[PDB]
């Protein structure tokens, strides 16, 4: 409870990061959410509930990997990749997918919608309702459904109906908005699984509660496999859960660095990027106060990288606060690094990492150099590149 | 003190009729004609306009006017451009208020937005991404700057959120949303005595006649999109018949 | 042990069934693995070696799953998945090519090689010589090749090299006779990681001692979930190595029904199908004296599957044995019947399956209608579907 | 007594010359012309004719042969075809073996085989994928058939097992593959006083001339086969040049 927010979903003062900049015609469903949330979290046959399924169903816990064979790479620094790839789906959306639509079944709802920019969210979020036997509704943006496909024929085959969304930029921003809008019109029937840490309190503070088991578990398996806490804990930041989740466990520890990698495109002096604390600034979107890119007048700029997943011109505000604290460092990483640290990670340990994480991987390797011979760095491995495989193959001219 | 927009609802009250309240996005199809349609909505006979910012992710748009939206931001319109439109109808002899979201607001500075929109003529401000629980600055701007503060309230809305929102409200509240509307403003004059504005996809004299039974004001904002979009006379003649539904005798 | 061959690689005595059927110019090499397997297995630096990846590498263990919602699909009794789907690189083939992968190196081999059908094997085989820095060769049959293409893209991006095999039936059977005749050529620097368990002695009884880890865990997973061994233990066959894996650790209680399944194609009756001891008879084939599907001369018969898996049309010599004992029961499933459990299983437990392992469900839905009310089924789930997604989405017309 | 070889290795050794081994494969392009081209052989001045029993997935034959096998298949051959082939070349005054991948053997009958091979006038069996080690069956049937039995012994033969195979070969070791052939010919002259046939690819004169000088037996097959694809006429003339070249 110390690095919560308070009831209104403020972090930093009554009027500071997060909140709820949403219409009155959602605060029904947000306050029932959010007092059913409040309920479930201190429930013990809940929390049972959802480590039972991610004990048996999603493989839990995941392992923590020492990646010997990328040192020479990272200044001599010791990698530790925390390997959420290994999760049912591909992807740690699994953790809050599975939290949230248990929440779902007991709040009596029958039909769930999601938004996906990579479709690990989505494929997750299907995944549950048909475990769960609730309707499942997916927003997804066009241009993301021609180039995660994989993840399109997935979320068919378990059931899932797939929306493309054509507003917009096509893209992650825009999946939101069209699920906002579905929610706004079924608010009864519906619950919305939102699949970052961002979005109007309760959201920031569910997600990363969801997926604070990342940085739990790694915090115990570092200190028994090194011996001592990291120099550092990072990870790529999309809207911010998978980072939230694996640095939660580590803010109380003064001597650990936290590091958080930011999709920066083509560069960050092109306007082609996704670098929001890079060059955005504060503001209101998508129901939250925090940093977005935006230009003079308060108009998104629409984004852009290669990684569908990190393709969003926001972030969560535990982040901003973070930030605004200076407790996380975040730090842009172009297309061209991911893709040599994607590369580099299945030439070298046989691990093929979601293009996300490859700019995790990238950005460790900057660290490694940066801090030195020895130095222990655990990097959150948030998913695996399946979805990617055509991509990657096409850009390391392998057909 | 009194409302602001006080005034045109007791008068139109005593003349046994409600507001007719038009909406135009700025820029849409460009600014100056944007502008001239707004004249031409003061001259029709409407008795407030709402003057839409164009918003990247307007969420509470629908289609009709998420269209124009966008052809409005690609035809490069700016917030000035809103102000610039609100002095032009307070010119005219009309009444303007604001409907935008938030982040243009807070990007401008929320002071400095509320000054520039009473320096203009502007008598309010529709606010459809900010509840009263995040409108601590709003609420201390619309106080310095004497300007009206228009919340909406949904059908789903609770006894306590309804019960908040009007109280937080000076000008009228927006009854967003079938026998919803009729009850939807019937719980708001439970509780208090403000002027409620019925949104409901009006596009005929006859729509607008039956909200004016309930309701203090009619919003009209789809139709006369579309209307415009097909030529200024069209925008003219539904304004006039809109104009007539208001009137009950 | 008990039910180890002897010496030559012979199980049963006098049936002879396994051995090596392979000329004079491999048996250098064949000596040499055989020789280096007996004293690695006993080398606690090799035990130590292979643990630690299985570990933290490949996220053993896997779990097992009690699937609920498929009860009511198969007699109300009780399915309990366990999901080697989970594993790194998405198979039971990963358990195996650590193994072999680890022992290449204890050798002094620079080369590896191997055979594909479903391309798991493959992707696992690049995977450890990415791990371990080994050369190597994925030998693929062409009409493989096609129908399972994500994986050859993931082989070249781990740094595999593939040889698309274009003679015979372009299948498993195809691929695995090129590879036999590179390690012929090149016996000497090369080793041959074979990848399932059949082939001459040391290949069936080392496959099967590197997957038994699913069985011994499997057992003691069931009595901790069920309080009980199961009333049966089942999984698909296609050379033998997930069905011997699982089995193993359960040949000694003699109430636990072991049942594989075999894939049948269009039908027994059609002359298009992967329905070895349906309807094959004893022979020398690949390596071993085992079951195969052959004609009144002793030619070899193609089989035919919609699973590249379980398209074989051998199976291990271990098989034959328990067969001939009446240990094991073998029975055939259909592409229909696969397909139908294939849908069934993502849309009652989100669980996309390998079209091999949905073989084994298919075979576990029927075997509850018989079995009943209560009865409890391991299922070896051996596989995930990423790689069938296109198949099964046109299959269920999902376009 | 003695191997049924034994008397063509004799002759040859008694008339100083080396015994030329010319091996087609049964029902290539078709049956009748198969015999008809083994026959030519004998005519031409092969020693002994291996029998090819064409096999579905023939691990150990090149591409030539692999695809003259994969065509007499297509057109129907039956492992009979072969046994009437032993027949024909005996009738015509040859002397045959038959070489042939296991299983058709296990499937026919190992001691079934062994007879009718036998009857057919047939001398003996070479077994490219049956090493010693699992010949038990073949040991016998061999012995009460009276048939020969050849082995192949490889350049990575280890010397355990080339002392092993050796010792199980009747009639001859097929030593099959730079200096590797002679090499191989040399470690089965120091254990054993057996003939040894070496087949590497032969194609011409000159090559049959070399192998002449240290094997007792030059193994033809792949080129054989390749005169014959392109005519009966054509393998009567390289028979002969190839006859020519184990005199020299
Ligand atoms: C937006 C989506 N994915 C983001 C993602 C991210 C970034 O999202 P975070 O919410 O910052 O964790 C990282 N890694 C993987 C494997 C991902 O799939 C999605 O699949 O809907
Ligand atoms: C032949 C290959 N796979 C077979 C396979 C099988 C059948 O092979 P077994 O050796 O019978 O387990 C079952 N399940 C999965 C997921 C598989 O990929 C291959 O990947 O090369
Ligand atoms: N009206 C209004 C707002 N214009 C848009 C952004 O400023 C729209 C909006 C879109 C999405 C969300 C949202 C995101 C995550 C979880 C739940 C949510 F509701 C909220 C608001
Ligand atoms: N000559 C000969 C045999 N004709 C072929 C058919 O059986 C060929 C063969 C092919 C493969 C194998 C094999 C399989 C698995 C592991 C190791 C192996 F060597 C063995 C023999
Ligand atoms: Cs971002
Ligand atoms: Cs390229
Ligand atoms: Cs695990
Ligand atoms: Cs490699
Ligand atoms: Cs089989």
């Amino acid at each position: 409870t110390s690095h919560d927010p308070d009831s209104g979903g403020h972090f930093g003062g009554p009027s500071g990061w997060g909140g709820r900049y949403v219409p009155e015609a959602l605060m029904a469903v947000i306050e029932e959410v959010t007092a059913a949330y409040q309920k479930e979290r201190v429930s013990q046959d809940f929390l049972d509930d959802l480590d039972r399924l991610q004990a048996n169903y999603a493989g839990r816990p995941s392992p923590l990997y020492e990646a010997t064979r990328l040192s020479q790479h990272a200044g001599s620094a010791r990698i530790f990749l925390k390997r959420e790839d290994l999760n049912h789906t591909g992807s740690h959306k699994i953790n809050n997918v599975l939290g949230q639509a248990l929440l779902a079944r007991r709040m009596g709802k029958t039909r769930v919608i999601a938004e996906t920019g990579a479709g690990q969210h989505g494929v997750a979020t299907a995944t549950a309702c048909a475990l769960l036997g609730l309707d499942c509704v997916i927003y997804m943006g066009g241009i993301d459904t021609a180039r995660q496909a994989l993840n399109v024929a997935r979320m068919r085959l378990l059931g899932a109906e797939v929306v493309a969304v054509q507003t917009g930029s096509k893209t992650l921003k825009d999946a939101i908005n069209e699920a906002f809008r579905d929610w706004v019109a079924n608010a009864d029937n519906t619950y919305y699984c939102f699949g970052t840490a961002a979005g109007p309190h309760p959201f920031p503070t569910m997600v990363r509660d969801f997926q604070r088991i990342i940085g739990m578990e790694a915090r115990v398996q570092i200190q028994g496999q090194a011996g001592r806490l990291p120099d550092a804990v990072v990870a790529c930041v999309g809207g911010g859960s998978n980072a939230i989740g694996i640095f939660h466990a580590f803010l109380d520890d003064p001597g650990v660095r936290l590091v958080g990698f930011e999709a920066a495109g083509d560069g960050v002096e092109t306007g082609r990027h996704a670098a929001t604390f890079t060059a955005g600034s504060p503001g209101a979107f998508h129901g939250s106060f925090s940093y977005l890119l935006q230009d003079e007048d308060g108009q998104t700029i629409e984004s852009h990288s290669i990684s569908a997943g990190l393709d969003y011109p926001g972030v969560g505000p535990e982040h901003a606060w973070l930030k605004e604290a200076g407790r996380v460092d975040y730090r842009p990483i172009t297309d061209s690094e991911a893709m040599d640290a994607f590369g580099l990670l299945c030439r070298m340990e046989g691990i093929i990492p979601a293009i996300e994480s490859a700019h995790a991987v990238a950005g460790a390797l900057k660290l490694g150099v940066e801090l030195g011979r020895g130095a222990v760095i655990v990097v959150n491995l948030s998913g695996r590149g399946d979805k990617d495989v055509e991509t990657a193959a096409k850009w390391f001219g392998l057909l | 003190e009194a409302s602001r927009l006080g005034p045109v609802f007791d008068s139109c009250r005593a003349n046994n009729r409600a507001a007719l309240i038009g909406y135009l996005p700025t820029g849409y199809p460009d600014v100056p004609a944007s502008v001239a349609a707004m004249t031409a909505l003061v001259e029709s006979g409407c008795d407030i306009i709402e003057v839409g910012v164009p918003y990247s992710d307007p969420g509470m748009d629908g289609p009709t006017i998420a269209r124009a939206t966008e052809a409005a931001l690609r035809g490069g319109v700016r917030v000035r451009d809103t102000l610039a439109a609100v002095e032009a109808i307070s010119i005219a002899g009309g009444r303007a208020v604001v409907m935008t979201y938030w982040n243009p607001v807070l990007r401008y500075g929320v002071d400095a937005f509320a000054r520039d929109l009473a320096a203009a003529g502007g008598l309010g401000l529709i606010t459809p991404d900010l509840i009263p629980d995040e409108a601590q600055q709003w609420l201390a701007a619309s106080e310095e700057h004497r300007l009206d503060r228009i919340f909406l309230v949904a059908p789903s809305s609770t006894p306590e959120r309804l019960a908040a929102t009007v109280e937080a409200s000076r000008g009228f509240v927006y009854a967003a949303s079938s026998q919803a509307a009729p009850e939807l403003v019937g719980r708001v004059k439970a509780v208090s005595d403000i002027p409620v504005g019925v949104g409901l996809g009006v596009r005929s004299r006859a729509q607008a006649a039956q909200i004016a039974q309930y309701a203090d004001g009619v919003i009209v904002g789809s139709a006369l999109v579309t209307a415009l979009t097909e030529g200024l006379p069209r925008l003219r003649a539904l304004t006039g018949e809109l104009a007539a539904g208001v009137r009950l005798g």
